[PDB]
């Protein structure tokens, strides 16, 4: 295995470097590559042959080596550079490529954004089958962490709640969703249901009342 | 200057055989090395093996001869099979080219995910395969209305399916402005659910088109915005 720092940070428009340490039987002899991956998405080649860039990779990415250690340097950091980076190198005693453990890059200075929240009640067709799903959709928040609490008539609900992790949207903000699964009979059992979403010490609350739908 | 696409089942039973295909577009496999790499949830990258353009092969010794890689140059397809799977084999599987180049003052070397001569990116998309005893289950699709002078936001709930993934479009692809499709949750039922929401501020109709390839099911749902 090649040794990488688990995490690095830089600010928008600044420089960051990521090291990759190995032995004289891999990095000392063979050509190092670098891959980029945004969590939930695929791999892209950034560097091959120690210092070379594939077609379409901008020149603010650069690669270097000295002895048994390789370095990836990223200049003029942008929001889109937030991702995981892995080094790779050949080995003298097998055809197996050796991978780094990966480095998570955070880009600081990005604008804060509170979540938009939409709460959907169960449809008539679902209620006809004696089931009732409430759907809380959470979008356009940065940074990418929220906590969700559900309530019925002001009392916190624990059972039958599932909440996704935050995932990065196309516009580089974050989204998540939370689901409350009930029977038709429990849906009507209460006066009101609430989805309460907390983000950076602020809370947004949406409510639906069965009597009004 | 190249395209690679992984295809095959997303669900395999324990102790049975996982099979995938890499369909290559815009190259002749007679001129390209093709290999397979996987990424387990949360963890390291692991090399599986490679079939060189000359037709010889190399495999990861750590997979204990459970692997088989074959090719058909006429159909532009590379095949992978992995026998006796366990939950350790649940992962995202990638095909890629092994492209070679001259390193000045050193010699020839190669890198996975690089096309030879042109030095373009050459990674497949990746396909998640889960090792599981669960049965295939087609989704039920329900309309979503925020009507419970209102600004009306509507959607489709894609409820209780197995396995991932599903695709959602609106009005057969014509409606895209104000569409947000969310990643799925896994409910305590042991089945997945996801939602697609349309936010618009008339003659306009709203129909969600849901496809679940694993069950070969398509569903069109009309959704009513008015109140």
């Amino acid at each position: 295995v090649l040794t990488q720092p688990p995490s690095v940070s830089g600010s928008l428009g600044q420089r960051v470097s990521i090291t990759c340490s190995g032995s004289s039987d891999n990095i000392g002899i063979f050509a190092v590559g670098w891959y980029q991956q945004v969590p939930g998405s695929g791999l892209r080649t950034i560097i091959y042959g120690n210092t070379k860039r594939p077609s379409g990779v901008p020149d603010r990415f650069s690669g270097s080596k000295s002895g048994n250690t390789a370095t990836l340097t990223i200049n003029s950091l942008q929001a889109e550079d937030e991702a995981d980076y892995f080094c790779v190198c050949g080995e003298s005693k097998s055809a197996t490529p050796v991978f780094g453990g990966g480095t998570t890059l955070t880009v600081l200075g990005q604008p804060k954004s509170p979540p938009s929240v939409t709460l959907f009640p169960p449809s008539t067709e679902e209620l006809n089958g004696n089931k009732a799903t409430l759907v809380c959709l959470i979008s356009d928040f940065y940074p990418g962490s929220v906590t969700v609490v559900w309530k019925a008539d002001g009392s916190t609900i624990t059972r039958n709640v599932e909440t996704t992790r935050a995932s990065k949207q196309s516009n580089s903000k974050y989204a998540a969703s939370s689901y409350l699964s009930l029977t038709s009979s429990d849906w009507k059992s209460k006066g009101s249901y609430s989805c309460e979403v907390t983000h950076e010490g602020s809370t947004v609350t949406k409510t639906v009342k069965p009597s009004e739908c | 200057q190249v395209q690679l696409q992984e295809s095959g089942p997303s669900l395999v039973k324990p102790s049975q055989t996982l099979s995938l295909t890499c369909t290559v577009s815009g190259l002749s496999l007679s001129d390209h090395n093709v290999g397979w790499i996987r990424q387990a949830p949360g963890k390291a990258l692991e090399w599986l093996g490679v079939i060189y353009k000359e037709g010889d092969k190399d495999y990861n010794p750590a997979l204990k001869s459970r692997l088989s890689i074959t090719k058909d140059n006429s159909k532009s397809q590379v095949s992978l099979s992995l026998s006796s799977v366990t939950t350790e084999d649940t992962a995202t599987y990638y095909c890629a080219t092994l492209g070679c180049y001259f390193v000045e003052g050193v010699g020839y070397d190669c890198t996975y995910g690089l096309q030879h001569t042109t030095f373009h990116d050459a990674w497949g998309q990746g396909l998640l395969v889960t090792v599981s005893s669960a049965s295939t289950t087609a989704p039920k699709v329900y309309p979503l209305s925020s009507c419970c002078s209102s600004t009306v936001t509507l959607g489709c709930l894609v409820s209780s399916y197995m396995p991932e993934p599903v695709t959602v479009t609106w009005n057969s692809g014509a409606l895209k402005s104000g569409v947000h499709t969310f990643p799925a949750v896994l409910q305590s039922s042991g089945l997945y659910s996801l939602s697609s929401m349309v936010t618009v501020p008339g003659t306009q109709t709203f129909t969600c088109n849901v496809a679940h390839p694993a069950s070969s099911t398509k569903v069109d749902k009309a959704v009513d915005p008015r109140c």
